[PDB]
């Protein structure tokens, strides 16, 4: 599988175009770059490559831009250059560009630009494990965790959901799941339990169920004792399923 | 002296506190400075049952033993602007600034419980005040959203913190003539639910029954809450009579669970009370409490069976005029008495008058009776909610409101089957 | 002290707006310049739930008007009532969203957004307890439908515990995407809404053609309704008082939210109570292309005004919830909430109005989605809106969300039992 390069491949006035105050400029600016580009990539270069200007002018739409067509697009491309530069390639100095953007802009509904943004966020954490046993991604695990405290309730349920997800596919040890656990983990987990909305309730019962599954029934009675008894018995039929 | 608090939780419970201690300021010849009236030199209860309702500070001013509690300022501002705004310490009331807007969700799991820390601290402060404390008296409706979420979170709390001392209930049930919401019967249910377990003794107060009192008796075309609130305060008066005198039967919060209470659930005591008279005998008085028109619950008192009883009487009485009331009862047959029920009708007497305030439409009279009966005939007022409740529930209309308010759907039913039993349970031990 | 910021949002929503306000302004005895003039303290109670206290002693509206383009908030601006609004409470572009409802929501709407965004969070910041915020605005336009719907998004992000309600005009057949920008607005609403009073056009034409009408003369009875409307949120008090009070009684499902609304009296010497209760309960009062009788009532919040006993308006309101006890649902116990208030409208002795949670209503949204089907099948008009940003099972969804809508509707008015 041959590597290629995309940095000599950008309209020669991508910059000026994207940070037009024109949407459709920035639009078809992003658009053209990864129709005739990007979406046609199998293989990235990091060799003698610097991408920082690159996405830290996506992770800047991500997080500021009011067109979320242009959000999406940027996501999308994000996506693209991190799943098709791998590692050690797309380094930590990459991801600071666009994960925090990413978990900033959960709070949009529109199907087709979450996807982007929990696609990117998928493939960002695929390559970075926050809860890795390294604790060299704790940084992403502090930024998932502080989102998941968020006054916004969409941005609580995306970041409670990328966690959890962050848990199921921990296959390398629970190490660094632990340390934040009693003092961090539970009491967040234990405000999106007792949430107003039932939808934010549900996911913290998966929370609560996962945390369960892990390190046991038995180190959590004390925490479970002080839920309702039917916020209790969900989580209990929870951890079955 | 063993010490009363009174608690009052939301409009309800709080405009009924304003016209009980206004009635319980008169009787016992203080004005709303606290100060005694002219040429007085000691309130007209004490020494005895006066320092149980009221605190005297040591400067000459006597305060009340209270708690006012609200989720909304409006209400208690009325309070704090009132000419009794020196009546209460400003610390013994208690707003907050957004209501649980007619929902028991955000009275119990949401905003009421922002408010909770509060309250429990100034309790307590209230409670180290005291020498003896002796129990509570809590007042609240089971229609609103801070007198059923609030209040029942509170009772819950008290339990704990003060587990030996007593608590009785004062509970108004919602009716339709004088209803705020739609769904009251939610909130009356879930309510009945979470304190059933934390009341010693709990007397039930329907509007609708006092609303055609104020309407037949006095003769009110429309009563506002004003004329139903100085009905429901002579009653309460009459209660607490013998708590704030001398009295010769529930002189205790205790003797009440003893007297009326055979097991911790059937503590539903049907109030009486007569005579109630517009401003426009011991005998007529004593039979008038087993008739339909005289009771605080909307039903026929001659249905039904009655397990307990505490005749309360007031005010210018003879022990021969009231025995031989009591045996007429009896005597003539009004029984309709259970058959494991051992001694009969419990008595007693309070010599002080009853009285009324300038500022209502009630009559002052010279003698007044209140009786305290465990009938079986009250659960036509959970039979009634019960209806209400289930044709609603029946679609889930309404629920997504309590349940968007942190509450699980799961309490709707656990209450509602727990109504059903304390229904079976009433019908079952009349038997 | 439970205030309200209003959001006027489009060409449609600032006369509204400017309407409700210039109306309101009487009620409360305040001169065009802010100052007090009233001559009782009913009139200066709940005064700052819609008004703010400037130093100098004057009351400022809580308004926000916004559009996207600078014409109709330039009249609004050199108007009797543009002399109290907050020059800064001004937020407009320079382009337009040209009557479609993608400019407004996705393009040159979304641009603007942040700009009203600081504005709604300064006001926001000073307010006591901030209970919602209340807005106006065109289904049928560009930027009042479109921006508007964004901006209740966008005001929920932010304030995701506070009350949303909305007053939407809706478009009648009389520009000739009307539908298009009417359905998709309704899908925003039915998910990020939590009241809203539909005024269809149409109806509103019909009642004034009072012996052809003019916007000014739809404005009039519009404002009139809102005035009515918000009489319990506007004096003290028992029934009703808050936005979220109303919201609790007036909806028993989520996504049932959508309010007619009936007013009285209207007419070209006095009434009585039955007579304006008669007339308001009847269809040619109703502020909806809809007649109630065909549905159920599954609530009502009926709000009389001016010199009447309390007495006689509950005897008669109950007197038509027994005679006409088939047109309410049975599995609903009270449905109908009557409350009176002594402040009457001016120059009215008495007014009654009528918040109604009708099936009915579903003959509003029937309506558009036979003129929305009839142009989603040809493919007409699409160019101008996925030209901007939007997809063709945006409308898909939209079309049939509003049909689930109606199916909603219809399943409770056959509730049996
Ligand atoms: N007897 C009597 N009943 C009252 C009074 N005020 C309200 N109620 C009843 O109380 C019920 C509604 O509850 P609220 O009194 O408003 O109590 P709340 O907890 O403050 O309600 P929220 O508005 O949710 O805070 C209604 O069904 C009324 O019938 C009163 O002054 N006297
Ligand atoms: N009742 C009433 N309806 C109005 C008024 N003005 C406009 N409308 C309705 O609004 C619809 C179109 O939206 P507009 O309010 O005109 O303008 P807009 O929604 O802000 O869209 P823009 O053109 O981008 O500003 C029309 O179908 C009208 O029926 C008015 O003054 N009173
Ligand atoms: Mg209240
Ligand atoms: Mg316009």
């Amino acid at each position: 599988l041959p590597e290629e390069t995309i940095l000599d491949k950008l309209p020669k006035d991508f910059q000026e175009r994207i940070t037009s105050s024109k949407w459709k400029d920035r639009v078809e600016a992003l658009e053209e770059f990864w129709d005739s580009v990007l979406s046609q990539t199998k293989k990235l270069k990091s060799t003698s490559q610097n991408y920082s200007n690159l996405l830290g002018i996506y992770g800047h739409i991500i997080q500021k831009d009011a067109n979320i067509q242009a959000v999406a697009l940027a996501a999308q491309s994000v996506e693209l250059i991190c799943d098709k530069l791998k590692t050690p390639g797309f380094s930590k100095d990459y991801v600071s560009l666009v994960f925090t953007p990413l978990l900033d802009r959960t709070k949009e509904k529109k199907p087709s630009v979450i996807e982007a943004i929990r696609k990117a966020l998928l493939t960002i954490c695929k390559y970075y494990d926050p809860l890795a046993s390294s604790g060299r991604n704790e940084d992403m695990l502090k930024d998932i965790l502080e989102h998941m405290k968020h006054k916004t309730p969409q941005i609580r349920m995306e970041c409670t959901q990328l966690f959890n997800a962050s848990m199921k596919e921990e296959k390398d040890g629970y190490s660094t799941l632990q340390r934040y656990l009693k003092d961090e983990v539970v009491p967040i987990v234990i405000q999106i339990v007792n949430d107003t909305q039932p939808a934010i309730r549900t996911i913290g019962f998966e929370s609560f169920a996962i945390l369960i599954k892990i390190f046991g029934m038995n180190t959590f009675v004390k925490t479970l004792e002080h839920l309702d008894n039917l916020k209790r018995k969900k989580i209990e039929e929870t951890v079955k399923t | 002296m063993r010490e009363v608090i009174s608690i009052n939780v939301g409009q309800a419970g709080c405009q009924i506190g304003n016209a009980c201690w206004e009635l319980y300021s008169l009787e016992h010849g203080i004005k709303p400075d606290g100060h005694l009236e002219d040429g007085l030199s000691k309130p007209k209860g004490g020494e005895e049952g006066f320092s149980t309702f009221f605190h005297e500070t040591g400067y000459g001013k006597f305060v009340p033993r209270a708690i006012y509690v609200d989720l909304e300022p409006n209400v208690i501002d009325e309070v704090r602007n009132g000419p009794y705004k020196d009546l209460f310490h400003p610390e013994q009331l208690i707003s907050g600034k957004e209501d649980a807007a007619n929902n028991y969700a955000r009275g119990h799991y949401t905003v009421g419980r922002e408010i909770l820390g509060d309250v429990l601290d100034r309790i307590r402060k209230l409670a180290d005040q005291c020498d003896g404390l002796q129990g509570f008296l809590f007042t609240h409706s089971l229609g609103g959203g801070t007198g059923s979420g609030l209040g029942s979170l509170l009772l819950e709390e008290l339990s704990a913190e003060y587990g030996k001392k007593s608590k009785l209930e004062f509970a108004v049930y919602p009716a339709p003539q004088v209803s705020t919401s739609v769904v009251e019967p939610y909130n009356t249910v879930l309510t009945t639910h979470t304190t059933l377990e934390h009341a010693d003794c709990t007397f039930m107060v329907d509007n609708e029954a006092i609303y055609d009192m104020c309407k037949r008796n006095l003769d009110i075309p429309r009563p506002s809450f004003a004329n139903l609130n100085n009905l429901i305060a002579q009653v309460v008066s009459s209660v607490t009579a013998s708590l704030r005198f001398d009295g010769s039967l529930n002189v205790d919060l205790n003797e009440f669970q003893t007297n009326l209470v055979p097991y911790p659930r059937i503590h539903f005591p049907l109030v009486s009370y007569s005579p109630v008279l517009s401003k426009s005998s011991v005998s007529e008085i004593t039979n008038a409490c087993f008739e339909p028109g005289n009771q605080m619950v909307k039903c026929d008192p001659r249905d039904g069976k009655y397990m307990a009883t505490c005749l309360l009487y007031r005010g210018d009485v003879v022990t021969r005029d009231v025995q031989r009331a009591v045996e007429q009862v009896k005597n003539k047959k009004t029984v309709q008495l259970v058959d494991w029920c051992p001694t009969g009708f419990k008595i007693g007497i309070c010599y002080e008058p009853p009285t009324a305030t300038p500022n209502s439409q009630l009559a002052t009279v010279d003698r007044a009776v209140c009786m305290l009966s465990n009938t079986t005939s009250i659960a036509e007022a959970w039979k009634r909610i019960d209806r209400k409740f289930d044709l609603m529930y029946a679609k889930r209309a309404f629920v997504h409101w309590y349940v968007g308010e942190g509450m699980e759907e799961g309490e709707f039913t656990e209450a509602r089957e727990d109504l059903a039993a304390l229904e079976r349970d009433y019908i079952e031990v009349g038997a | 002290m439970r205030e309200i910021i209003h959001i006027s949002t489009g060409q449609c929503g600032n006369q509204i707006g400017a309407a409700f306000w210039e109306t309101i302004c009487g009620e409360h005895g305040l001169d065009f310049n802010g100052t007090y003039h009233g001559h009782d303290d009913i009139q200066k109670e709940r005064l700052n739930v819609y008004f703010n206290e400037a130093s100098s002693g004057k009351w400022v509206p809580r308004s926000i008007n916004v559009d996207l383009e600078p014409g109709t908030i330039d009249a609004v601006r050199n108007s009797a009532i543009g002399n109290l609004f907050r020059p800064d409470n001004y937020i407009f572009g320079q382009s337009s969203a040209g009557n479609v409802w993608a400019k407004g929501h996705y393009t040159e709407g979304a641009e603007l957004v942040d700009s009203v965004m600081d504005v709604i969070r300064r006001e926001a910041e000073g307010c006591d307890s901030l209970q919602g915020f209340q807005i106006t605005h065109s289904l049928g336009g560009g930027t009042g439908s479109g921006m508007g719907t964004l901006l209740i998004s966008k005001i929920r992000e932010e304030f995701p515990d506070r009350m949303m309600a909305t007053f939407s005009v809706l478009p009648s057949p009389k520009t000739r995407v009307e539908p298009y920008n009417a359905t998709l607005s309704v899908h925003q609403l039915v998910e990020h809404s939590d009241e809203t009073f539909c005024i269809d056009n149409e109806a509103l034409y019909d009642i004034c053609q009072l012996k052809q009408p003019s916007y000014g003369d739809l404005n009039n009875l519009v404002s009139s309704v809102m005035s009515g409307v918000t009489t319990s949120l506007r004096y003290p008090g028992q029934l009703n008082s808050d936005l979220r009070k109303l919201a609790v009684n007036l909806v028993p499902f989520p996504r049932l939210h959508f309010f007619m609304v009936g007013y009285a009296p209207l007419t070209a010497r006095s009434l009585t109570v039955p007579e304006l209760t008669q007339q308001m309960f009847d269809a040619k009062n109703m502020m909806a292309a809809a007649d109630p009788r065909n549905g159920r009532y599954l609530t009502v919040a009926a709000f009389f005004r001016g010199k009447v006993s309390v007495k006689e308006v509950e005897d008669e309101m109950h007197k038509v919830q027994s005679k006409n006890s088939d047109y309410f649902v049975e599995w609903i116990p009270n449905n109908v909430q009557t409350a009176v208030c002594s402040v009457a409208p001016q120059g009215l002795d008495m007014a009654a109005t009528f918040i109604a949670n009708s099936t009915s209503i579903q003959e509003l949204f029937k309506r558009v989605g036979d003129q929305f089907s009839a142009m989603f099948k040809r493919k007409a008009f699409l160019h101008w809106y996925t030209s901007e940003g939007m997809d063709e099972l945006e409308f898909s969804e939209a079309e049939s969300n509003m049909n689930d809508l109606v199916s909603e509707y219809q399943q409770y008015q056959e509730a049996t039992v």
